[PDB]
């Protein structure tokens, strides 16, 4: 193989190739900010479709 | 403010969230009943 | 006014090298 | 708790709707 | 194995709703004396969209 | 100590099994040759998998085809991989608990 | 050194030539009228 | 009436037939 | 006859408990990233 | 303790399959069926189109329909307490919203189903080639009932989930988008009838060339997801249709493989069909048809009088197909052929 | 031994030629926009933007040039046709000849990744095999897209350094680029507040960089590892194709129903500005505020600009066209030279009939004039059908105020039926029909053909998501060997 | 040239019958 010196600094980010974390680690947060994400495009749809219509918020060109 | 539409998004938002944790609740009990 | 965003980039471009160090 | 939904979730709506139904002829 | 607590309550129950005239209240189907009013051959299309109920119940006083 | 194809039925053909192992003693499945099982004959039932029952619980492998010749099945070739030594061990055990009652010749390499 | 060991070779028997050859024709028969207009 | 609209019946013949009869020559010759 | 090509993925291993060489590089990372967000509203700002 | 005793309880052996997937299905699947038999039952069409759909307004099973919402509602979602509705179920009923309700049911019931076949088959250890054929039924319903009236005016162009209000649609798309003239429409039904040619040759063949006729036949053991394909002669029927029709297979992975593509194909096709015809990006006309029909007035084909009869499904239906235009056609402008 | 449809799967094993590929495809779609840009560089007329936009020349990279500041070419234009101006070095031209040898650099580089293909960054020390650490590069990678989020937001969007991007009026008669403050407020989800995407640019900037940071500094679960397969390659191709058949979805809808990043000026008016009459009552409004203060009919109707009624009519609304009907709108009926003026339709007693207007949805529409009503006076029949309500029995003329012809009146049958055929059309204009060879046959928008192609591309990407998802994590049956089996296997026996 | 075009992917048509048939590779 060939050692250049990119390989030499860039090493370290391609250095663990499968290290888990043990058990469930950090999927309830993960799982919270998905329902999170979840309500943000649902809201964004529901502005655009105007099936939500907020004060001040006139959807259209104006 | 709080419009009748936004208001009306809050209580489907409700409903909703009351039965996504209402029949995964009953599926958990049940899960855990028939334990074998 | 006030210097808000030109002090800004000290604080934003060290921060950069911060990680690409201890990356 | 078992598969006695099937007939709770199946039945009875249509033995109501064919109470209906059969309602629906005897109409003007 | 055998279940014969409620079966013809059911029919009944199916009955007395069309029977009665609860569905088309509950549906809000018209009754078919009750298509158009007494006086216009129009058809009552609903032509806003926030103004929609209010459109319905509009129309629903012509009767 | 027993193999079922179908749970409460008991294959009585021996079959002929050629254990591989991973050089880091991690993985490693069990290509089973059945040659002429009772399953291959009649019964007209619906295997759900292979069975591996024992007394420290059971081994399940869902990989199993048979082989068919002119429209007879002839041979029920399974195979299971390990990927663990934990599932090892217990796929060893439950091989010595088969080997000593049905007689089987571990003719290692 | 080494040639990156993973050129293997691509095949196309005279069946898959058939019948790749009537794909393509019969396409640009469809085709060929509404490119025509 | 298209004067290039023949051209694109010509490129659609010829340029996938091209490939799939350079593939057959080619592995006929070492498969 | 027709040949595939599939992946070869890397050993599933747990993650240690670190070391000061790992942990104070997670911590120049941390350190880092919330002066770095800390200039970033304050551009925010004087672009608002 | 948490999560590992759901995951053995849905997966577990019963008499339905209900896995991670049936969460998302079941309820879905319930409810659209139930919300399509309770609006063909009771919920009219006066207010939206001006018909009598149910079988309370005295229809039968071929005129029945839950309509698609008015004009004037656009592409709104019309939620039960949305600000069209607003709580009340007489309202919701009355504004369509249960076309709506049946249209993302029937959406997220599909893709609870193609769920379910990838988890049977992750279960059973199969490749899932049921799931990547049902790849075509999704896109068809995601380009004719969700994509067609989001690109059109609104919800009240699309499919009206009936037997007559399909045979409406069919009509529809033949009178104001000459949806038979498009290629993507022609390799549609050649994959279905191609498909049907091919399940009625494959059915016929493997029933003739059986190793065992009833002579000496012993009755081996059959298992189901071999879909018997034990009990026939690939040889027999390769050496009967090289002389019939000068070409077979050989495979019998080959021809299931074509099985599978084939009508899949032609439903991808049609899809992306309808997906141009939500924008009216149609295949309407030959443009130098169109010059050597203005050229000279004595030029005639079966195209020529294909957009005659287009143009009469138009203005012979568009007053009652679309009462919210308040289209006034007099009879003087009305195309007739002695005319 | 592999066929046709598998070649490309030799790089599967393989980072550095991969990389190669990569490159190459960059270096091809480069390469594109800048031949794109050169091609639409020639074949373009700067010289009416009022009557001749860059959406009716069938422009299709133009307008997003156009529309992150790029006007003005080396020629000596503009895009609103200020004819002398020095934009500098970012012209047209500029940053297509910037593309054209961006895309020889990476070509370039796709020939030293194909021929340095072999790595010690893309082995492990202790294996043999080539392994990618693909839960940290979705974070260096995350950390400098949201990076570059935020500084393509916070710095160009808001003219701190930059142009603007292209912002205009709501019926876009006076539009250019514009520096844009951030809209921070529930205003900003309005899709047609150019704040929105400003503050959209900060806000999603700061919190990719900060989830960037949490994957460069936290490893994945055991669960979702094994879950959904991380070390394959695919699952990262399946989860792509799944965000960018999601983010063609998005275009699509967004170029279709309008929004601040799809201007009229740039693209063209949509179907619903024609299906609601947007730019009718504008200029209803215009008119009736015009007489309101002391007008003729003239005076009023001579006031309103030409690019106003050129939003007026159907024959720019991107609904009206053909899938097979190639090239811009000017082939499609001419390139407009000038308003002939409002059509003004009387009933021999002097009452106003109104001209029935053609939807959309029909190829062909009936003449039919109506009263203020909707009773029918008059019209055009079939072909030969028993005239009643005849334009020659009725006695209809037609009088046209402001635009070409000011206060002609016609009253010949033939011309007022060519003129209120014409006035089924929305506004009349006149159409230079020569000098492009133009049939009569209405062609579509660029905003047509953008929600076309990516909503096909949106759908057959959808397949290519569960073709890949089920070649992800059914991998053990595809191939027949175990992915978490080490392949360097031996025998036992028994 | 517009109608030989037809009848020259029909006429390649047919000849790719005739290789399918009679040229058909062997097992
Ligand atoms: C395949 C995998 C499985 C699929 C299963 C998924 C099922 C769930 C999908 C549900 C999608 C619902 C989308 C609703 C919608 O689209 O709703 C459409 C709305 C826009 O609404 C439309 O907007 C149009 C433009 O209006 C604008 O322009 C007008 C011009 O006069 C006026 O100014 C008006 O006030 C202004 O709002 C018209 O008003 C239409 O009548 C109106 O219905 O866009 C929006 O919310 C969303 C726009 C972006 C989304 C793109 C979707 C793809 C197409
Ligand atoms: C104050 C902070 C702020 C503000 C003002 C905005 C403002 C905006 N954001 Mg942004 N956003 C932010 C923070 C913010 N964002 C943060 C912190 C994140 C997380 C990183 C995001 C992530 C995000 C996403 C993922 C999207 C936005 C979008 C938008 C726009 C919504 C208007 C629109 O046109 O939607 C139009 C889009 C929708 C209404 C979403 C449709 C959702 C679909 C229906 C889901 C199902 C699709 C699926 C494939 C099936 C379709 C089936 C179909 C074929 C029938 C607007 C510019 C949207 C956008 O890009 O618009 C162009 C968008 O999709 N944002
Ligand atoms: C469990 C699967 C499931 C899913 C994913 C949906 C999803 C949906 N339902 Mg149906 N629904 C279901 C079953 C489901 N439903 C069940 C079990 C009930 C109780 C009987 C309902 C009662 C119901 C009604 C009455 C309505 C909906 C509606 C909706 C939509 C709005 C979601 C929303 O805004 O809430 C917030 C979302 C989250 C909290 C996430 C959406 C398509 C509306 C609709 O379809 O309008 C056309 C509607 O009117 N839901
Ligand atoms: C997203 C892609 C995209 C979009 C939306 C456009 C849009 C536009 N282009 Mg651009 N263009 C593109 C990519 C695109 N282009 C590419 C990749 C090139 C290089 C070839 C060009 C080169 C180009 C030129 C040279 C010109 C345009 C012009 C135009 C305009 C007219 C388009 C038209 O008539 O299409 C017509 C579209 C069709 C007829 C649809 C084609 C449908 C195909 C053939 C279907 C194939 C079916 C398939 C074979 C079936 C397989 C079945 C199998 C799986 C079983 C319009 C603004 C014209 C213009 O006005 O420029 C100023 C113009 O002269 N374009
Ligand atoms: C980022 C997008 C992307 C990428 C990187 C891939 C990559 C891959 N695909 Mg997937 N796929 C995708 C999207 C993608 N696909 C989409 C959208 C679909 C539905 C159309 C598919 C459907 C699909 C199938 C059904 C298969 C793959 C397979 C493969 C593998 C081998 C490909 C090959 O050798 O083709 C070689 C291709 C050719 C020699 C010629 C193809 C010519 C096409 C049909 C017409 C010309 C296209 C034109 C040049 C490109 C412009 C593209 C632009 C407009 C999008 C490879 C891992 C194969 C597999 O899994 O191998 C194990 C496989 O069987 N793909
Ligand atoms: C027919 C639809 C369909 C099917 C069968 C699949 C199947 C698959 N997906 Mg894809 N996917 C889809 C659509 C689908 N997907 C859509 C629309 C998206 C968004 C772009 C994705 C995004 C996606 C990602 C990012 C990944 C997958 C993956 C997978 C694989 C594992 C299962 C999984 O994660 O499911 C996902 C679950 C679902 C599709 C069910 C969603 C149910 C939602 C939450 C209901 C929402 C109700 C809503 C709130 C009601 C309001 C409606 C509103 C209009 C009012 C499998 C191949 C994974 C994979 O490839 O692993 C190798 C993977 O990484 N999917
Ligand atoms: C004017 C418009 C005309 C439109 C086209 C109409 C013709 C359509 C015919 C059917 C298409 C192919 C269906 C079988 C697919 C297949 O795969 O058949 C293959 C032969 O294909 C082919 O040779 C492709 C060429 C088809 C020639 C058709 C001649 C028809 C006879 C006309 C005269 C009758 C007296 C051979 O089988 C397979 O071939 C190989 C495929 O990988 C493998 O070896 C398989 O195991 C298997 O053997
Ligand atoms: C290497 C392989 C090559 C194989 C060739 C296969 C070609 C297949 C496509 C043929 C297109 C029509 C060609 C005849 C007419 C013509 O020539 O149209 C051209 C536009 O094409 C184009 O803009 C090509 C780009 C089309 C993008 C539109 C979206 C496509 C999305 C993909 C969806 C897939 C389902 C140019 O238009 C012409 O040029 C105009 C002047 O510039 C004039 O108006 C002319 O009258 C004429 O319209
Ligand atoms: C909408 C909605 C909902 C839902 C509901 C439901 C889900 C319902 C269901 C319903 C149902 C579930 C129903 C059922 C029905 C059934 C039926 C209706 C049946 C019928 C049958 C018949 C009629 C039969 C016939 C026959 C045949 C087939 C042949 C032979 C002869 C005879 C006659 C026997 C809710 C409230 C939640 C919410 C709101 C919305
Ligand atoms: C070397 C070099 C150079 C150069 C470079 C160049 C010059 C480049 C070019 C490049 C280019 C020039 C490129 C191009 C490209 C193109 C493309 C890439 C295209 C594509 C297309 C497509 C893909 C299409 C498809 C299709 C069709 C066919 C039609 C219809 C539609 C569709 C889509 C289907 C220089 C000197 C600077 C320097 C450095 C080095
Ligand atoms: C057993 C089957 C036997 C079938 C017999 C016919 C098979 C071969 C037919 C090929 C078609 C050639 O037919 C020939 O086409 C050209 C067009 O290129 C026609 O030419 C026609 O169109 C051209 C445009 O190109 C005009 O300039 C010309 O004025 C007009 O007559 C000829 O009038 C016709 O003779
Ligand atoms: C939805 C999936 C959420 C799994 S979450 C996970 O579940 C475990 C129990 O099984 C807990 O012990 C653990 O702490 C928790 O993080
Ligand atoms: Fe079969």
């Amino acid at each position: 193989a060939r050692r250049t010196w990119l390989g030499d600094i860039l090493r370290p980010l391609n250095s663990e190739y499968g290290k888990v974390a043990p058990g469930w680690g950090t999927t309830p947060l993960m799982a919270v900010f998905m329902g999170l994400f979840l309500v943000f495009l649902l809201i964004i749809l529901e502005i655009y479709n105007s099936t939500l219509i907020l004060d001040g918020v006139n959807v259209s060109w104006k | 403010t709080i419009t009748p539409s936004l208001k009306g998004f809050f209580i489907g938002l409700l409903s909703g969230a009351v039965v996504l944790g209402l029949t995964f609740a009953v599926l958990i009990a049940i899960s855990q009943i028939d334990k074998v | 006014a006030a210097a808000a965003a030109a002090a800004a980039a000290a604080a934003a471009a060290a921060a950069a090298a911060a990680a690409a160090a201890a990356a | 708790t078992v598969r006695w939904v099937a007939v709770h979730t199946l039945a009875v709506p249509t033995i109501f709707f064919l109470g209906a139904i059969a309602a629906m002829q005897f109409i003007q | 194995v055998i279940h014969s607590i409620t079966i013809p309550a059911l029919f009944i129950a199916g009955w007395l709703f069309v029977s009665t005239g609860l569905a088309y209240d509950v549906f809000g189907t018209p009754r078919p004396d009750s298509y158009y009013a007494q006086e216009q051959r129009s058809i009552p299309l609903v032509t806003d969209r926030f103004e929609a109920k209010q459109q319905v119940e509009t129309f629903l006083e012509q009767l | 100590a027993e193999i079922q194809f179908i749970r409460g039925i008991n294959e009585e053909v021996v079959p002929d099994v050629r254990l591989t192992r991973a050089r880091d003693g991690s993985s490693g499945q069990a290509m089973f040759y059945f040659d002429n099982p009772k399953i291959v004959q009649e019964g007209n039932l619906e295997v759900t998998g292979m069975y591996m029952v024992d007394e420290e619980g059971e081994i399940v492998t869902r990989d199993v085809n048979a082989k068919f010749i002119n429209g007879q099945p002839v041979a029920i070739e399974a195979t299971y991989t390990m990927r663990s030594p934990q599932e090892w061990d217990r796929f060893i055990r439950f091989m010595d608990r088969y080997a000593a009652s049905h007689g089987l010749g571990f003719q290692k390499s | 050194m080494e040639p990156n060991p993973n050129r293997q070779p691509v095949e196309l028997n005279r069946t898959s030539l058939y019948l790749g050859l009537l794909l393509i024709l019969v396409l640009a028969l469809l085709f060929s009228s509404y490119f025509f207009n | 009436v298209n004067q290039l609209g023949f051209i694109a019946t010509a490129l659609f013949v010829l340029v996938p037939s091209v490939f799939l009869i350079i593939l057959y020559v080619q592995t006929e010759s070492q498969q | 006859g027709r040949l595939n090509n599939f992946a070869i993925e890397p050993k599933v291993y747990q993650a240690q408990p670190w070391t000061p060489q790992q942990k104070v590089r997670a911590a120049l990372l941390v350190g880092g990233g919330l002066l770095l967000v800390a200039g970033l509203v304050a551009i925010a700002v004087g672009v608002s | 303790g948490w999560f590992d005793i759901l995951d053995d309880w849905l997966k577990r052996d019963r008499f339905v399959f209900v896995g991670w997937s049936g969460i998302l299905l079941f309820p879905c699947a319930y409810l659209a069926l139930g919300g399509w038999l309770t609006g063909t039952t009771f919920v009219t069409s006066w207010y939206t189109h001006g018909l009598a759909s149910s079988y309370l307004e005295g229809c039968n099973f071929l005129t029945v329909a839950v309509s698609t919402p008015a004009n004037s509602m656009g592409h709104s979602l019309l939620l039960l307490w949305g600000p069209e509705a607003q709580g009340d179920f007489t309202r919701w009923c009355q504004l369509g919203g249960l076309w709506t309700f049946i249209a993302l049911h029937g959406a997220f019931g599909l893709i609870g189903f193609m769920l379910r076949q990838f988890e049977i088959a992750r279960l059973v250890g199969v490749r899932p080639y049921n799931a990547i054929a049902f790849s075509a039924p999704i896109a068809v319903f995601v380009s004719v009932f969700l994509i067609y009236p989001l690109g059109q005016s609104s919800w009240f162009f699309a499919p009206s989930f009936g037997v007559a209000a399909i045979f409406r649609f069919l009509l529809f798309f033949q009178g104001f988008h000459n949806w038979t003239l498009n290629p993507f429409h022609m390799m549609g039904v050649a994959g279905v009838l191609g498909g049907a040619l091919l399940c009625a040759i494959h059915g016929a063949t493997v029933e003739n060339t059986l190793f065992q006729d009833g002579e000496g036949a012993s009755t081996f053991r059959a298992f189901n997801p071999t879909q018997a394909e034990e009990t026939y002669s690939m040889v027999t029927a390769n050496r009967f249709w090289s002389q019939i029709f000068g070409i077979a297979f050989s495979n019998k992975r080959w021809l299931h493989f074509f099985m599978l593509f084939v009508p899949v194909t032609g439903l991808w096709m049609s899809a992306i069909g309808v997906v141009g015809l939500a924008l009216n990006l149609r295949s309407y006309d030959f443009i130098s048809q169109e010059i050597r029909a203005a050229e000279d007035p004595e030029f005639e084909t079966f195209y020529t009088k294909n957009l005659l009869l287009n143009e009469g499904i138009r203005a012979w239906m568009a007053p009652q197909d679309q009462p919210h235009e308040n289209f006034v056609f007099p009879e003087e402008v009305l195309p007739r052929g002695n005319a | 031994g592999l066929p046709w449809y598998r070649v490309h799967t030799v790089l599967i094993n393989d980072p550095g030629r991969l990389i190669a590929a990569h490159l190459m495809h960059t270096a091809l779609v480069a390469g594109w926009a800048g031949s794109m840009a050169l091609y639409e560089l020639a074949t373009f007329d700067p010289s009416d933007p009022v009557l001749n936009p860059m959406w009716r020349q069938g422009m299709f990279v133009l307008p997003f040039m156009a529309r992150l500041g790029v006007t003005g070419s080396w020629s000596g234009w503009s895009i609103t046709g200020e004819t002398g101006i020095d934009p500098g070095f970012w012209s047209f031209e500029g940053v297509a000849l910037a593309h054209i040898v961006l895309s020889g650099l990476l070509f370039l580089a796709a020939c030293w990744h194909w021929v340095y293909w072999d790595l010690e960054l893309f082995r492990d020390p202790r294996t043999g095999e080539p392994a990618l650490d693909l839960p940290k590069m979705f974070g260096i990678h995350l950390f400098l897209a949201g990076l570059l989020c935020f500084g393509f937001g916070a710095f160009h969007l808001t003219g701190l350094f930059g142009p603007g991007m292209w912002v205009s009026d709501p019926y876009g008669l006076t539009g250019s680029v514009q520096p844009v403050a951030p809209e921070w407020g529930p205003d900003g989800f309005n899709p047609y507040n150019p704040g929105g995407v400003v503050a959209h640019h900060i806000a999603a900037g700061i919190v990719g960089i900060i989830a960037g940071l949490f994957h460069i500094l936290v490893r994945p679960p055991q669960r979702l590892y094994k879950a959904l397969r991380m070390g394959n390659i695919e699952t990262v191709l399946s989860s792509s194709i799944a965000a960018v058949f999601f983010a063609a979805f998005v275009v699509a809808g967004t170029m279709w129903y309008g929004s601040a990043t799809t201007p009229i000026e740039l693209f063209g008016p949509t179907r619903y500005q024609w299906d609601s009459s947007y730019f009718q009552q504008e200029i209803n409004r215009r008119v009736q505020a015009s007489l309101a203060s002391g007008a003729t009919l003239e005076e009023a109707w001579s006031a309103i600009p030409e690019k106003l009624a050129f939003y007026d009519y159907i024959g720019n609304n991107p609904a009206k066209g053909g899938l097979f009907r190639t090239g811009p709108m000017n082939k499609g009926d001419g390139i407009a030279q000038a308003w002939k003026g409002h059509a003004v339709f009387r009933n021999k007693e002097g009452e106003e009939l109104f001209v029935r207007r053609m939807p959309a949805f029909f190829e062909s529409f009936p003449v039919i004039l109506t009263d203020k009503n909707g009773v029918v006076k008059a019209d055009i029949p079939f072909r030969r059908a028993e005239s009643k309500y005849s334009f020659e029995q009725q006695g209809v003329t037609v009088s046209f105020y402001g635009g070409e012809l000011n206060g002609q009146t016609f009253t010949d049958p033939p011309t007022v039926k060519s003129y209120a055929r014409k006035a089924i059309f929305g506004e009349i204009f006149e159409f230079d029909t020569e000098t492009l060879n133009s049939d009569g046959i209405f062609r579509t928008s660029p905003r047509g053909w953008f929600t076309f192609a990516h909503a096909v591309f949106a759908l057959l990407f959808f397949f290519g998501h569960i073709w890949h998802g089920a070649r992800t994590l059914f991998r053990d049956v595809f191939s027949g060997i175990d992915p978490e089996l080490s392949p360097e296997q031996v025998e036992w026996g028994f | 040239m517009e109608t030989i075009t037809y009848v020259f992917i029909f006429a390649c048509i047919i000849a790719l019958f005739f290789f399918a048939i009679f040229f058909r590779e062997p097992p």
